[PDB]
């Protein structure tokens, strides 16, 4: 079979098998970001309410949808890969589950230009300031080139401190987790 | 070529290949790991993912961990060089010993012969029990089969074979422990060390062993039958010489090919096997033959789960067999040992074309004199043996004399009975039989005949007791 | 003796910790989160 | 050491409690309730004798 | 006062140390199983932790999650949680410091009384030692009922299973035997004494408490450790409870020391496995378990092994209790853990019944060892009553001549001398003793129904007056000539008197 | 929080709740039903959904209905306000005479008993039935399990002994009826009304009611057995009490279970079993232990299926109890009444460091002498009982006696049969069966014993028949 190139984040299931199909088709060649554009714009032009009560109906035929996501394409000039993977999506009937494709493709396309998201959880909002500290300890952590994604949650239940995931690593200074430990150690 | 592990459930790894893919049956070596981890190929399941099983623990694989393709299947080393020593399914060596130091390494998975490559000599192989020898004989470059289920003598019976056989055998020895308890494993090596088969000094060892006994995973299991009989081939082959290859049990293969069939994704059959069990034991079976370049003698111990013949892997295991001795339990609580069911065991050489008159007549006149016993049992239930035509208990008499004169000591099972262990001649086998059927005893008691060798030391036990009476 | 001995230690556990959830609740905020980013500075130069 | 302000929390919270232990503080009357439970209970498994000194036995000879 | 402190005691030392820890979050809880998503780099069968505190184990490893199976309760996890990698294969304390403690099938402890102090950690998942360590079984294990050291012999090393329906006195067998190591535990030779383990999986706490007290009663958990897997404890753990006692018991054969480990039963151990498998959607087999159901057992008593002199010497014994349904010995995890092990003893409800306790069914219970693993004296004497009892259960569904007459009369004296009361296990040359009395022809005399209480009288009699006796059938091991004429001597007197 | 139905199948209903998801077991209101409708949260799907179990009928559910979060599991009404009561699943009550007017609270889903907290004690509990009383003596602040195919005599057997034990009882009592007749629960009210054990106009009620009958969902008859659970552990631990909890049927509770797992997309286990049986029966039965705070006797109706003994459910129970009495369709054939199985009945305190050496003695003769009869059985079906010893004549007739007086006439089946109630205190039991064994009735005719209290009413009968 044709050695298909591996995306960086492997997304699973359906709406996977098909973006990584989109992914190894658009790297080579090199396409990825007007492929991610063109995909982007397809989120929009299918999500309209008359295209989407029009193809979410099981009783047209799947060659009236094809025809018209053709109609819909060469009205929009779209590069080939993207067109042939709308047809293959609308000829499996797999158009009630296009958008986490997209939305794969997206997570898929994220990592490909380096970037590690993030997350911030305090009691209370921050001062920009801190915030600064926080990009630039953070980007400490990641690697060279690797952009960060920061996400700034702030959740209450906890009773102070910080949490702090980037990617997989997770470290948790959180007054909540301490109050825990300290009253489980009295107990034993 | 180099992949990556993707999945891990059980004893089933999901390797993936970016490159090309390994052909089915190929071995895999984990990279990361302390000892020596192989998978081996099962299926292509597409998109350049493998799935493999693997021949020892899976217990700290991660999901990534690289993995290289050693290109052939698992090769073991091969020679007489293997004599004497201990080995895995893969082949290395677990007796402590050092490496095997040959230069031939063998593939575990080959064609099994052709049929213009078969023998068709049969001439019976003396063992020197009673039971086997008259009823259900071996023979030469036959495969044979010890069914029964457990705590009946299957592991006792076949030790006896190898102290008989094997030790005043000219070729060459295997053993597989497939299975098995590892306790007798390492009984089996002291005894055999003790006896002289196997030399840990000199290079006069005549027998090579290989075990993968129940600790295992199944992987391994499946496998170690695989690695007995590449040793035995070659054997057979290269060497051109007799061979004698043990098994115990044969049927760990296939239920450890049963412990991992559901999570290769078949659907189970019959009473929760695979659906390739005929298959898989016919590939395997198939393998164990006498063809004209060599001479298999293969004796291999069955378990038949919970005493049930009728179940799929024994009913199945039956038709690749020459000869059966069925061991009985309804036999072994009367305390006659070797507890082989005389009814329920057969032979290909079992003819008088092939054993004689003399022998065929003995053996289908006690048989015969067995079943009318059978027969009666269900009345004296009713009357009682007082009732009886007093024809009918003369053949009471001579079948309970009978059923007492197939039972032997063992020079093995000298620790459970504290007897002696005999081995009697085919022609006193055969002598003694005849003459009990023909009623030159028919005075002496029943518990004379009870574990002794030929018919005269039934007389002289006889005689003892009487004078101790 | 020794039921009173663990019905009063497990008595001053919970009182002492419904304390704590409660002074915890106080603003010491600029200190604490400085704090947090000293150990963040740690575990990243100590990571790699 | 002087920096987890949760550990030195904990430890000033737990020098309070030690100096305001002159009655059972916050005890409530589910703590009196309880002692007096628990305290019946292990009376009536132990037993009902003069619970101050040595009790007499008295016996019988045989 | 000094409550609170040593309350403070424990403050003063924590945990400061907050790492860098990978984790996951998870997808979907239900039913006791978790399905995260992350976790690249985590093991299989790994042990993981939850944001609560709560541990569990990482047993599948698919590709686009992890199903990870909860050690405890399972109402407190949500979706979306976080579960951090602790990074090593799960293990559990070992070493003499769990002497005489309850504890989980984690290696918590669960009498209060403290932690334990045990300075190492064995993972749960060992292999079992290979062929070159062992060496055949030797020394006896008294089990202290005349019925077991008499007719189906324990040896240390050997797998000895205990088979039956409910109630016929399997736990009874294993607390007797757990008794009677006191003998030796409290003696002075350490090549005598034998630590104990008890592994409890699926019994009620109540039974649990009972079991200990019962252990306390005789002082029996100076040596004894009890790990409880109750039935109110996650699937998840009545499945790791037999490998944790059985680490617990690898480490003692593994330093020159002698155990002893009971799992009872094995038969809920193969039940809480079954609920595991299918709640990982793993597909069933026969009778729902999956396919690895005999694996699982046989990797688990295939560690009960003899070390040679060079591995230290140490042994591991193993009494697994099932369970049958009806006598059904012929299902499906009975017959495997029958073949597994080495001997059986099986109990029968007709035998409960009709008197005969311990119901083991001598015609039916083996032990491969057999000769091995017996003293010389009772080597003597118990083959003679083999023999006798054996003849006897031909000739016995009836009820003429003299012979048979004889024959009979010596079976039923026989078997009513193998009877026993509970938790008072009997020394081996007590044993030796009545059974000697008993197959000499010397009870044929007496009634059947009376043979009990010539038993208990004798005893008492031989345990004062003819201590040295007793010594010496013990120091010496064996009825020499000048033990045998007297024991001849002592019998003839008391049976006259009495 | 706030979720919308996505799915209805049968009783399981999934809710997708955009904020804040509910934990698992957490109660939720389904808003625009007549009546309250609540489901018990039980799984986490992800994508933010819940399945849930509906303790009440679904029908009318509508796709997008709303259903409102309401933060603890279900919570039900405790204390001593619950007594002369009778309840529900969710604590409503039933009986309509008012709500239940309590200031506590307890949620249905509390934990087992750690192991600190056991009791070792083991007393005996006279409950006055010859068969209970002597094979199988109950022991006080044990569980214990009458099991049975269908109309054999367990809920004649646990009416008897609510009668006996619970008047004789200073303590509090609580029945919880799961997956039972409705009218039966109806009889048990107004038996208990009329005698005195609830006052309607007073506050001297000594029973709480529980009730989930078979005409309720399968999400009602799973969660009632913890209802009563929690009314009688209120009992035990705060009030520090002796209490009686009678259930009948617990099978009801496991089979429930196994409906709704079908629909909870789990793989089934043994016979269609949910693969989760043994794990929910013992987290049920392990909250049903006497602690050290107090004490529950609990006896349990456990229904046999087609009389199955090696089925699951039954097969599971038995792990769980002190005292089983295993009820025979056979031995009810014969007329014997309670049908106990002398044989399969056990019991953790026939000791006889506990009942005695008489009592242990007597148990065990007769159990002998039972064992003896039964190996004869099949050679007398056949060849008759003539081709037998005397001896063996001598057992059979022994046994046979002996297996009419274990019968007994109850005063709860004084309607069907017209009877008298007869107890029987133990040491009359035990002299009754050390008289029969030694062979001082030999002379009687068997059908002499059939249905008598002590022995001394027996040889009146056989004098009786004399006439
Ligand atoms: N040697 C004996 N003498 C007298 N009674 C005995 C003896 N052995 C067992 N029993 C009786 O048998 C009953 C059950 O004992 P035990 O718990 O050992 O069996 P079990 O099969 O483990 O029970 P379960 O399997 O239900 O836990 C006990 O109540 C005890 O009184
Ligand atoms: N020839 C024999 N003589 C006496 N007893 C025997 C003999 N063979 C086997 N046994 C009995 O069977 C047991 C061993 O059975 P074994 O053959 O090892 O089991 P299996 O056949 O199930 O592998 C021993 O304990 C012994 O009592
Ligand atoms: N002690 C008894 N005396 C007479 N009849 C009884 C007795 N116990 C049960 N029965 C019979 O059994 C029936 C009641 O069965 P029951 O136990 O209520 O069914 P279930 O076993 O489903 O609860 C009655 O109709 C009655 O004929
Ligand atoms: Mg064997
Ligand atoms: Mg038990
Ligand atoms: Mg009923």
């Amino acid at each position: 079979f044709a050695k298909l190139v591996r995306p960086p984040v492997q997304i699973y299931g359906i709406e996977g098998r098909y973006a990584t199909a989109l992914y190894s088709a658009a790297s080579k060649q090199n396409k990825l970001e007007q492929v991610e554009k063109e995909l982007l714009r397809v989120g929009q032009i299918l999500k309209e309410p008359k295209m989407a009560a029009s193809l979410l109906n099981p009783y047209v035929k799947r060659s009236v949808k094809v025809k018209s996501l053709s109609d819909m394409t060469a009205k929009e000039k779209f590069s080939p890969l993207t067109s042939n993977l709308i047809n293959l999506l609308a000829e499996n009937g797999r158009l009630t589950n296009t958008p986490a494709v997209i939305s794969a493709f997206s997570t898929m396309m994220s990592v490909h230009r380096g970037e590690v998201p993030c997350t911030v959880t305090t009691a209370s909002a921050l001062d920009e300031a801190t915030l600064t500290e926080l990009k630039t300890v953070l980007k400490s952590f990641l690697s060279k080139g690797q952009v960060l994604k920061l996400e700034v949650k702030i959740d209450p239940s906890i009773m102070g401190g910080m949490i702090v995931r980037i990617g997989e690593k997770y470290v948790d200074m959180s007054a909540k987790t301490k109050i825990q430990k300290l009253s489980r150690a009295m107990r034993e | 070529t180099t992949g990556r592990i993707v999945a891990v459930i059980g004893a089933v790894v999901d390797v993936q290949f970016d490159e090309g893919l390994p052909p089915i049956l190929n071995a895999l070596e984990v990279q990361g790991r302390e000892t020596r981890l192989v998978l081996e190929v099962a299926q292509h399941l597409g998109e350049s993912t493998v799935r493999t099983i693997a021949m020892d623990g899976t217990e700290g694989l991660v999901r990534g961990q690289k993995v290289l393709d050693s290109g052939a299947p698992i090769r073991i080393p091969v020679g007489p060089e293997t004599l004497g020593r201990i080995m895995n399914v893969i082949g290395e060596p677990i007796d402590e010993r050092g490496p095997i130091k040959t230069k031939q390494f063998a593939a575990i998975h080959a064609e099994a012969p052709e049929f213009v490559e078969m023998s068709v000599e049969q001439e019976i192989l003396v063992t020197g029990i009673k039971v086997v020898d008259l009823l259900a004989p071996y023979a030469k470059g036959g495969k044979i089969g010890l069914f029964g289920g457990a705590g009946v003598g299957k592991t006792v019976l076949i030790m006896e074979l190898i102290n008989n056989v094997a030790k005043a055998h000219g070729g060459y020895s295997v053993f597989a422990g497939v299975g098995e308890r590892t306790r007798e494993g390492n009984d089996l090596y002291h005894e055999m060390i003790e006896s002289g088969v196997i030399n840990l000094k000199d290079a006069t060892s005549k027998v090579a062993l290989v075990y993968g006994q129940m600790n295992e995973p199944p992987g391994a299991r499946a496998r170690v039958a695989l690695t007995g009989l590449t040793v035995a081939e070659y054997f057979r082959d290269q060497e051109g010489q007799d061979v004698l290859l043990f098994i115990d049990n044969i049927f760990r293969f296939t239920q450890a090919g049963s412990e991992v069939s559901a999570l290769l994704g078949r659907i189970p059959s019959a009473v929760g096997y695979q659906p390739t069990l005929a298959t898989d034991m016919g590939t395997m079976q198939e393998r164990i033959t006498t063809t004209k370049k060599g001479s298999i003698t293969s004796v291999q111990a069955i378990y038949v789960p919970a005493d049930d013949l009728t179940d799929p892997a024994p009913a199945t295991t039956f038709a690749h067999l020459d000869a059966t001795t069925v061991l009985s339990r309804a036999i072994a609580e009367l305390g006659i040992y070797p507890a082989v069911d005389p009814l329920d065991s057969t032979s290909r050489i079992m003819d008088p074309n092939i054993v004689g008159s003399e022998h065929y007549d003995v053996a289908r006149g006690v048989q015969k004199i067995l079943q009318d016993y059978k027969s009666l049992q269900d009345i004296i239930a009713i009357l009682g043996m007082d009732e009886l035509s007093e024809e009918d208990k003369l053949t009471v008499s001579r079948a309970r004399k009978i059923q007492r004169f197939l039972s032997q000591p063992f020079q093995v099972a000298e620790v459970f009975t504290g007897h002696l262990g005999k081995l009697v001649p085919l022609k006193e086998t055969i002598k003694g039989f005849q003459q009990i059927l023909a009623g030159e005893y028919d005075h002496l008691p029943e518990q004379a005949f009870y574990m002794v060798g030929p018919i005269e030391e039934a007389v002289a036990k006889a005689d003892k007791l009487a004078e101790e009476h | 003796q020794n039921m009173m001995r663990q019905k009063e230690q497990e008595h001053m556990i919970n009182w002492v910790e419904k304390r704590v959830v409660q002074s915890i609740s106080a603003q010491q905020e600029k200190e604490t989160i400085a704090k947090c980013i000293a150990d963040l500075k740690l575990l990243s130069k100590k990571a790699q | 050491d002087p920096v987890q302000k949760l550990f030195v929390d904990k430890i000033r919270e737990y020098r309070t409690k030690r100096q305001t232990s002159g009655g059972p503080v916050d005890a409530g009357p589910e703590y009196q309730q309880d002692l007096d439970r628990e305290l019946f209970k292990l009376k009536q498994m132990y037993g009902k004798a003069d619970m101050n000194t040595f009790p007499n036995f008295t016996f019988e000879d045989p | 006062a000094e409550v609170s402190s040593i309350l403070e005691e424990r403050i003063l030392g924590a945990d400061t140390s907050v790492d860098l820890e990978e984790t996951g979050r998870v997808l979907s809880i239900g039913d006791g199983i978790a399905r995260v998503h992350g976790l690249r780099n985590v093991q299989a069968e790994e042990m993981v932790e939850f944001s609560s505190g709560l541990k569990g184990m990482s047993l599948n490893l698919e590709p686009d999650n992890v199903g990870v199976v909860v050690f405890g309760n399972d109402k407190l996890i949500k979706e979306g949680d976080i579960v951090k990698r602790t990074g090593a294969i799960v293990d559990v304390p070992v070493g003499e410091e769990l002497l005489g403690r309850v504890v989980d099938a984690l290696g918590n402890a669960i009498d209060g009384k403290g932690p334990i102090g045990s300075k190492a950690r064995r993972r749960v998942g060992l292999k079992a030692p290979g062929i070159i360590p062992r060496i055949s079984v030797r020394e006896p294990m008294q089990t202290g009922i005349k019925a077991v050291d008499s007719l189906v012999p324990i040896g240390r090393g050997q797998r000895e299973l205990i088979i039956g329906d409910r109630q016929t006195g399997k736990t009874s067998i294993a607390i007797d035997t757990i008794i009677n190591q006191k003998r030796f535990n409290d003696g002075t030779d350490e090549k005598k004494k034998l630590y104990c383990i008890y592994v409890a999986i699926g019994q009620k706490r109540s039974t649990v408490a009972q079991l200990v007290k019962r252990l306390t009663d005789a002082d029996a958990m100076k040596y004894t450790i009890v790990v409880s897997a109750t039935a109110s404890d996650a699937a998840p753990l009545q499945y790791l409870a037999p490998y944790s006692g059985c680490s617990m018991g690898e480490y003692f054969r593994d330093n020159g020391k002698h155990a002893l480990i009971i799992y009872d039963d094995l038969s809920k151990q193969a039940v809480a496995y079954r609920q595991m498998s299918l709640l990982l959607r793993r597909p069933p087999g026969r009778e729902a378990y999956p396919g690895d159901v005999f694996y699982l057992h046989s990797r688990l008593l295939e560690r009960a092994a003899k070390m040679n002199d060079a591995f230290g010497g140490g042994s591991l014994t193993a009494l697994p209790v099932i369970e049958t349904q009806a006598g059904d010995v012929s299902a499906y995890i009975p017959t495997n853990v029958i073949s597994i092990t080495d001997g059986q003893i099986f109990l029968e409800t007709e035998l409960f019944y009709k008197g005969i306790r311990p119901a083991i069914n001598v015609g039916l219970s083996v032990s491969r060892v057999g000769s091995a693993a017996q003293t010389r004296a009772m080597k003597q004497v118990a083959g003679t009553m083999k023999l006798e009892l054996a003849q006897y259960r031909e000739v016995a569904a009836f009820a003429l001549d003299a012979a048979t007459q004889q024959l009979l009369s010596r079976g039923v004296r026989l078997t009513e001398l193998l009877k026993q009361g509970q938790y008072s296990p009997m020394a081996i040359e007590e044993q030796v003793a009545v059974i000697y009395a008993g197959v000499r022809g010397y009870l044929d005399k007496l009634e059947p129904s009376k043979i009990t209480k010539f038993e208990n009288a004798f005893l008492s009699h031989v345990i004062s007056q003819h201590q040295a006796l007793l010594g010496k059938i013990r120091t010496d091991g064996k009825i020499s000539e000048e033990s045998d004429a007297k024991l001849k001597e002592i019998v003839t007197n008391f049976l006259a008197g009495f």
